[PDB]
């Protein structure tokens, strides 16, 4: 599945596989760069969708 | 890093 962290720099909330989200804990600096998926790889880059629609997807 | 997953 998915799950989303927030970017350290510009706090936009990306997309990223669930595979890997247990290794990012609330230590961890996180930034957009950082993200695999280059549709969403730089704090410019508009969120994929609302927060309503991501905790929606996540059933929270 | 905040994250947030399906519980
Ligand atoms: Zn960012």
């Amino acid at each position: 599945e998915s799950a989303w962290v927030r970017c350290d720099d510009c706090f936009k909330w990306r997309r990223i596989p669930a595979s890997v989200v247990g290794s990012i804990d609330e230590s961890s600096r996180w930034i957009c760069m950082n993200n695999s998926d280059k549709r969403f790889a730089d704090c410019s880059k508009s969120q994929e969708m609302s927060n309503e629609e991501i905790n929606a997807e996540l059933g929270i | 890093a905040r994250t947030k997953q399906t519980a």
